[PDB]
């Protein structure tokens, strides 16, 4: 192909904030607190050296405590509902390369995006993204509630409401008056993703029914180990409110990673879906599912466009003929990045 | 003493060696060993022994090939290719740069070398100028050669080295291709586009490390992992480099006119309404009507600030009647006539002159009628509320604070191109204004995606590319863009307002840009064709925000900046753009058309309170308040 | 299964009985102005402060179920990889005994083999298997082999 090729990102979210209501004011932030604790002396190198060779210490030396400083966050007594919200904008921005160093490569990438659009296929991507919003998986470790409600508004005037999100699976069929809203939402998004000159903007709120003083899990900061012992080892992310107070939040890219978890196209065995990645990275197992050695990765597939366009053009469309390799590639172009040295 | 090593460090003031060339060769040669092996840098014996080792010296001579004036690897050790040696650009009166500094060189390559590079790349003051060992030997400086031969070097060994040492400084001064890990950005220049790649100046950064600690300037520190892999200075500083830090600085009274009654003409006007006999109907009517017209105006003025309060507050979004009765529906206003007329007489009663007129029967109906009339009568692209998440707070490698102005000029243009592809008519942006309502610094740093395989083949492990130390912030800001349409017939329509919303970019200063939230939406994208209406609305902004204006002062050094900042409280340094190192050329690796190298331009700006322009007036605001390129 | 329990207890007390909430772990004082002993409280939605017991302080009590050592049950210990005993400042499963978590973690292949050969449903499970499962319940880091 060519020395330089790249796309920017087409689907971008905001920062999510936690808050609650009172009888006296409509918006009170949830906030974090800091505290000293007494820890344990446990684990390897604490008692063993090399490969299971005990080291020489006295019996009493492990009964001592290990103090630490952490930040933490809890819902205060007597709050019945906790609320969380974020904004979302979607642009039809995978139709054109941000940069390209070769006119012959450029005309081909354009041909492909269009050949795909008219046969169907944006619906498929929209259905998958839509499902992840309405399921609620973007709450990560805070999904364990006594009841979760999700509400969405858009710039076109529509409103959607899931009376209880706790049971919607990835694989399966949704209850009536829920399955239907998934279809309607799919239509708005499928268009926003591919047709330009449409402004679309969404506002997603949810509510969590909680326990008496339940623990809450906001995003964590990346830090250096302090050398002071007066500074926290585990620091949490907050956002500044319009009134000057700070509140617990979830970072944009953490919301984003959840929304794009849609890849169950690998190895012809769906399992659970992966975060889209050029090499099929699997963070839980610390490995990769589309190792270059298999021929299944993005970079091998990027060179078969001429063959794919030929098929797309020869196909009738409107059926189930689109192959995994074409869908995969379109999903990667949506999460744009650097595809150079080709 | 460790102080000797400090004074020979790249971040310290240079010291003189005139008449001490013998011990200077001894100390400088001794520095090529690890600190653990040397009890003193002053031992003549060790030096005489080190000098006889052609291999040790050969390994030292080889480091000369990568001495540079500008460091292409500074922000990112991954950059691979050739060194860069360029004389400082001509001085620009309005820009701080390397143009005002003397010639200096540094070293970067392998982590391992550090010590071996110190023999030739270490500078010092000699014959009252700035030099180093490599330059004195290449130039055939006899005093240094006589001392060096005296320390045990054979004349034949020196005759060969003078040649090889000189040869290493005679080529590879400009890169052949653009390296794949370098930065590339493009702007209009002389009617067409050119790609610019910035680079950090060695001499300029090294001076800043000394000035901020001596002059007591506001500063912070940026960390680098593996200092030996980035450069001479970063290693010497232990991986901690200082930068500048200058962030932005982010009633029960009568509402009635304070002097409408201080006009002697007003008093006369009243006398004319009262009037006099002896004149004809035409004369009396002319004098009377004129007085009434005058008074009518005064009635409008008298209630002016009050009506102003209403319109401003009500349109934009306590308890006293002159405040609450005006807040009410305009349809109700006619019923306040008797109350207004009452207050009017009272205001006259409380005035030194009005004691002759207040509540006089003659003025009753006149005043009431004109008030009743008045009551019956009463009955540029502005982008508002924009939010940016995670903006880059580090403008240039030398300065933290307000985001680089080169980025806003950039934004104006990407927005213009998007709009131009939507509207058939030519559209052009003369100027761009910046206002600051919220500024919050965010701590910590981002974790890179695992985009790099541990091994190219037969490995199922993923590694992290590396880590950088940056600074980020969240913004809230408004923009006022001066929009111009070349065609005689314009398109001031709803369609164009929709297209203005669509064209708006999603990216700003490296962060993410959003409109005001949907549940509280108002018209954030209005258009004005009147300076009076637009200025009036802008005067209503909250007092805790900042307008940023261009500065007048010309600064040529950090010391001049230190004094200017000590004297003012409104002055802040900013990044303003780039200064070229060479003319634009065709070069392999360029994204589009010609390529040029440049160094960052440091300039200044002023922070002005909303209260200062309420008083300065629309004249000064529209002359001074707008920024442009060139 | 989304399971919750909600536990309330009532205490019948004395006329003005003293109450013992959690203490803070504090820095050494030197200002003669800060209390030498400080108690933990929570902030109520109305701004008042109240006495409390910390989460991990409740947890330390609930998980105190370990009497599988030395073939003599006595009183139970808080589950700990090394069998720490705070009352006597000692450790019951010192690495030198072969009784700790890390020695046992390496025999998993052998335990699975036994369990598979056993009948079960009875009282046949050995102390070493119960200990291991109890530690996995209080999860943490088990690394750098």
């Amino acid at each position: 192909l060519c020395t330089h090729l790249s796309y920017s990102r087409s689907l971008s979210p905001g920062k999510a904030v936690f808050f609650y209501k009172t009888a006296e004011s409509d918006f009170v932030p949830l906030r974090i607190e800091v505290a000293k604790i007494s820890g344990q002396k446990c684990g390897y190198t604490e008692g063993f050296d090399a490969n299971l060779k005990p080291k020489n210490i006295e019996r009493y030396e492990l009964a001592y405590s290990n103090p630490q400083t952490i930040e933490a966050c809890y819902v205060p007594p007597n709050v019945d509902e906790l609320y969380c919200r974020f904004s979302l904008r979607v642009e039809a921005n995978s139709m054109r390369p941000y940069v390209c160093s070769n006119p012959d490569v450029l005309r081909v990438m354009i041909g492909l995006a269009q050949a795909y659009q008219r046969l169907g296929g944006y619906n498929e991507l929209a259905r998958r993204y839509s499902a992840n919003v309405l399921r609620g998986i973007w709450l990560w470790r805070n999904q364990y509630t006594q009841g979760t409600k999700i509400e969405i508004k858009t710039s076109l005037g529509s409103t959607y409401h899931i009376p209880d999100a706790r049971r919607l699976s990835w694989s399966g069929d949704w209850p009536e008056l829920e399955q239907k809203q998934l279809e309607q939402l799919t239509s708005e998004m499928a268009k926003a993703l591919s047709q330009p000159d449409i402004f679309w903007f969404a506002d997603v709120t949810a509510s969590l029914k909680t326990g008496f003083c339940q623990e809450i899990f906001p995003s964590q900061k990346f830090t250096e180990r302090p050398d002071d012992h007066s500074v926290a080892s585990r620091q949490l992310a907050t956002v500044e409110c319009s009134d000057g107070q700070l509140a617990a939040c979830i970072n944009p890219q953490k919301i984003g990673a959840a929304l794009q978890k849609i890849d169950d196209w690998w190895a012809n065995d769906a399992d659970l879906p992966l975060r889209v990645h050029e090499y099929g990275a699997n963070h839980e197992a610390l490995t990769a599912l589309r190792h270059p050695a298999t021929g299944q990765d993005f970079y091998h597939l990027l060179t078969k466009a001429e063959q794919f366009v030929t098929v797309l053009e020869s196909s009738e469309g409107g059926g189930v003929e689109l192959p995994g390799e074409v869908h995969y590639l379109m999903a990667v172009l949506v999460k744009g990045g650097l595809f150079q040295k080709g | 003493d460790r102080q000797l090593r400090r004074y020979l460090a790249p971040y310290s003031a240079e010291i003189g060696v005139d008449g001490a060339e013998k011990m200077a060769l001894v100390v400088l040669l001794n520095l090529t060993l690890k600190r653990d092996r040397v009890e003193s840098l002053c031992d003549e014996g060790l030096a005489r022994q080190l000098l006889s080792d052609e291999g040790h010296i050969t390994n030292c001579l080889h480091t000369v090939r990568w001495l540079h004036t500008h460091n292409l690897k500074y922000p990112d050790a991954r950059v691979s290719g050739e060194r860069l040696i360029i004389n400082a650009p001509p001085l620009i009166p309005g820009v701080i740069s390397s143009a005002g500094l003397p010639m200096r060189m540094g070293w970067a390559h392998d982590s391992s070398d550090i010590n071996l590079a110190k023999l030739f790349g270490t500078s010092f003051r000699y014959r009252d100028d700035s030099t180093n060992l490599a330059l004195q030997l290449v130039a055939r400086s006899k005093t240094w050669e006589q001392a060096l031969i005296g320390l045990g070097l054979t004349q034949q060994q020196l005759d060969i080295w003078c040649q090889l040492l000189a040869s290493n400084l005679e080529n590879n001064t400009f890169p052949t291709v653009v390296s794949p890990f370098s930065k590339q950005v493009r702007f209009l220049y002389q009617g067409n586009y050119c790609v610019v790649t910035p680079v950090v100046s060695h001499a300029l950064l090294a001076q800043l490390q000394n000035v901020v600690h001596e002059k007591k300037l506001q500063c912070t520190y940026i960390h680098h992992d593996h200092p030996a892999s980035v450069g001479s200075l970063v290693g010497a500083l232990g991986g901690k480099v200082a930068v500048l830090d200058y962030p932005p600085p982010v009633n029960g009274q009568s509402l009635f006119d304070r002097s409408v009654f201080n006009d002697h003409v007003f008093i006369d006007a009243l006398k004319h309404v009262i009037s006099r006999p002896g004149l004809t109907r035409k004369q009396q009517r002319q004098l009377r009507l004129s007085a009434l017209r005058y008074l009518r105006r005064q009635l409008a003025i008298w209630l002016g600030p009050i009506i102003e309060w209403r319109d401003e507050i009500v349109s934009s979004g306590s308890g006293g009647l002159e405040l609450e009765l005006i807040t009410q529906p305009k349809k109700m206003l006619p019923e306040l006539m008797l109350q207004v007329a009452g207050r009017f007489h009272l205001e006259l009663q409380n005035h030194s002159a009005g004691r002759r007129f207040a509540f006089h029967p003659a003025l009753m109906a006149p005043i009431k009628s004109q008030i009743l009339w008045l009551l019956r009568q009463l009955a540029y692209l502005h982008l508002s509320g924009l939010t940016v998440y995670d903006a880059s707070a580090l403008a240039n490698p030398y300065l933290c604070g307000i985001p680089s102005l080169s980025a806003l000029a950039g934004f104006c243009h990407d927005y213009e191109r998007r709009l131009q592809s939507l509207i058939g008519q030519s559209v052009y942006f003369r100027g761009l204004a910046w206002y600051l309502g919220r500024y919050s610094l965010v701590t910590g740093k981002h974790l890179p995606e695992p985009s790099k395989s541990a091994d190219p083949k037969s490995v199922s492990a993923i590694r992290r590319p590396g880590l950088l130390d940056g600074r980020y912030c969240d913004l809230g800001m408004d923009l006022i863009i001066e929009v111009h349409i070349p065609t005689g017939g314009s398109l001031p329509f709803t369609t164009c307002l929709d297209l203005l919303r669509v064209a708006l970019p999603a990216r700003f200063a490296g962060g993410c840009l959003h409109p005001p939230s949907l549940y509280e939406e108002y018209n954030w994208c209005t258009v004005y064709q009147d300076k009076s209406t637009l200025f009036t609305v802008l005067s209503r902004l909250p007092r805790y925000g900042c307008w940023i204006y261009p500065s007048d002062a010309d600064l040529r050094s950090f010391e001049e900046l230190s004094e200017a900042l000590a004297l003012d409280r409104r002055l802040r340094p900013v990044a303003t753009g780039f200064v070229f190192l060479e003319e634009p050329v065709e070069r392999a690796g360029s994204i589009e058309g010609q390529h040029v190298y440049a160094e960052s331009a440091i300039g200044t700006a002023l922070c002005i309170n909303p209260v200062e322009m309420r008083l300065a007036g629309k004249k000064r605001f529209f002359g001074a308040g707008f920024w442009q390129l060139n």
